[PDB]
């Protein structure tokens, strides 16, 4: 059985920078490898073929190179477009494999979150139900960790996130967060708190209300 | 132009059959075969099944025998994917695309995504998510609103009508254990506009057929 | 354009993938829908070109690199086969003895080939003569 391995999961580079990304297959196998690019939103499309080549409307940036079991991508000075996730891709008789891909990262300085939080909205309130949002603007590295505490008990299983794409002005995240709670569980405690821990902070930053203090 | 076309996106109930379709134009469709390939939420892509449509010849990954059908129509130029019965697993994005001699998938479809869930399309409350002293730095306010159990996806906000797109943020959503979708839209601002300037969310939910605009007000807090 | 379903076997042969074909030993076998062609006929040697039955693939002789290489390749049916094949198509069919050979037009001297192993793939250059076995 013939499987692909990518290698880095994440290529965090600058714009400008040389690229370089790595696909091993598990046994020696002919140089007809393709490597795709898929865009964010996108449909994949054709980068190589037979490990070399370039497809016809792809720039000159592109390369690969490899053989036996090693295989190249090579992007010799990345452009914004650039930035996206790449996949090799094989087939040994009537079974076709793709490697796992490499998510290709636009990497600059570290920038520590601003954090915010937002109280339950009287509107919601009357529907019976509470969602605290924790806000996290603008940072990187992508690494970040959100930590819910109710009167200090800390929180665990009531909570969403979701962390936006890199940010077209500054190659930053944000990051979003929610507790969800019953009206009758909210009025019960005092303290909402939002924790965050992340590499530009030089302590963790706790954002916090009182069920009373926002109308 | 050469093309592949799939059909448009599917929410189906689990137990459902389902038949999507992929229509080739511009070159002969039976000359070249034709695969799809699955890309699960945040996954990466694998192959599924391959069908020559002059012969419909058609062969399987062993992960994928028996559990889907691959099928063409050469009067239609048209491939098809299908299911007896689908599961939430079967919740994908899933492309056709034509594999070449030498040896690639030359041309992709533009991708159908379908979800699989047993919930009914309903639109989304849309709650403020107020400016105030825990959300202000540096002579900025950060402003919202949460966008909550709606389905299925997408929902797209907009501020002011357009007329705002600077600071904005937009989230994906999360899939709650509801099975409805939440997700949050907000704006930074000069803390100096709270007082002068109204903000607004503008809230659109094409498959339930809802637009709600929602007033965002400042909280003294 | 005259054409005949036929076998090709070694001194057997199969779509191993979607282009291409091996050579092993036994019954899914390819069958090839042979048609003479125009070009250069001569003592026992006939210009064919060779497609799959019911498949619109045709081989076909390249350059991949700077080194002339056998392909499946991909046709209209509605312009294939034509009488006038492209010189790629054209295999130079020689008969000696009772053994055929199959000769690219585009580049004499290299012929249709089956390595001596089994399950290996047909190569364009080690067997260069073959048996052809003609079916309904």
């Amino acid at each position: 059985e013939i499987v692909l391995t990518q290698s880095p999961a994440t290529l965090s580079l600058s714009p400008g920078e040389r690229a370089t990304l790595s696909c091993r297959a598990s046994q020696s196998v002919s140089s007809y490898l393709a490597w795709y690019q898929q865009k964010p939103g996108q449909a994949p499309r054709l980068l190589i073929y037979d490990a070399s080549n370039r497809a016809t409307g792809i720039p000159a940036r592109f390369s690969g190179s490899g053989s036996g079991t090693d295989f190249t991508l090579t992007i010799s000075s990345l452009e914004p477009e650039d930035f996206a996730v790449y996949y090799c891709q094989q087939r040994s008789n009537w079974l076709w494999t793709f490697g796992q891909g490499t998510k290709v990262e636009i990497k600059r300085s570290v920038a520590a979150p601003s954090v915010f939080i937002f109280p339950p909205s009287d509107e919601q309130l009357k529907s019976g139900t509470a969602s605290v949002v924790c806000l996290l603007n603008n940072f990187y590295p992508r690494e970040a960790k959100v930590q819910w505490k109710v009167d200090n008990a800390l929180q665990s299983g009531n909570s969403q996130e979701s962390v936006t794409e890199q940010d077209s002005k500054d190659s930053t995240y944000s990051l979003s967060s929610t507790l969800t709670l019953s009206k009758a569980d909210y009025e019960k405690h005092k303290v909402y708190a939002c924790e965050v821990t992340h590499q530009g902070l030089s302590s963790p930053v706790t954002k916090s209300f009182n069920r009373g203090e926002c109308e | 132009e050469v093309q592949l076309v799939e059909s448009g996106a599917e929410v189906k109930k689990p137990g459902e059959s389902l038949k999507i379709s992929c229509k080739g134009s511009g070159y002969t469709f039976t000359s070249y075969w034709i695969g799809w390939v699955r890309q699960m939420p945040g996954k990466g892509l694998e192959w599924m099944g391959i069908i020559y449509p002059g012969d419909s010849d058609t062969r399987y990954s062993p992960s994928f025998q028996g559990q889907v059908t691959i099928s063409a129509d050469k009067s239609i130029s048209t491939a098809y994917l299908q299911w007896s019965s689908l599961k939430a697993s079967d919740t994908a994005m899933y492309y056709c695309a034509r594999f070449v001699s030498l040896d690639a998938f030359d041309i992709w479809g533009q991708g159908t995504m379908v979800t699989v869930s047993s919930a009914s399309t309903k639109g989304p409350s849309v709650f403020p998510l107020a400016p105030s002293s825990k959300s202000t730095s540096g002579g900025t306010a950060a402003l919202g609103c949460l966008v909550k159990d709606y389905f299925p996806e997408p929902v797209t906000v907009s501020w002011n009508s357009g007329a705002l797109t600077s600071g904005v943020h937009t989230f994906p959503a999360v899939l709650q254990s509801s099975g409805l979708y939440s997700l949050s839209s907000v704006v930074t601002v000069p803390s100096s506009s709270l007082g002068t300037q109204t903000y607004i969310c503008n809230v659109n939910h094409k498959p339930s057929n809802t637009k709600v605009d929602k007033r965002v007000e400042p909280k003294s807090c | 354009v005259r054409s005949l379903n036929c076998t090709l076997r070694d001194s057997s042969l199969v779509m191993s993938g979607p282009y291409e074909l091996k050579a092993l030993h036994l019954e899914q076998q390819v069958v090839f829908s042979m048609s003479f062609v125009q070009g250069e006929e001569s003592n026992d040697k006939i210009p064919v070109a060779l497609g799959l039955k019911e498949k619109n693939l045709y081989l076909s002789c390249v350059l991949k690199d700077d080194k002339p290489t056998l392909q499946l390749e991909s046709v209209d049916p509605k312009n294939y086969p034509k009488k006038k094949m492209e010189k790629r198509f054209v295999f130079n069919k020689i008969e000696i003895n009772n053994k055929l050979e199959f000769e690219s037009a585009q580049f004499p001297n290299w012929y249709i080939s089956t390595s001596q192993a089994e399950n290996m793939p047909v190569f364009l250059g080690d067997i260069t003569d073959f048996t052809m076995q003609f079916v309904s």
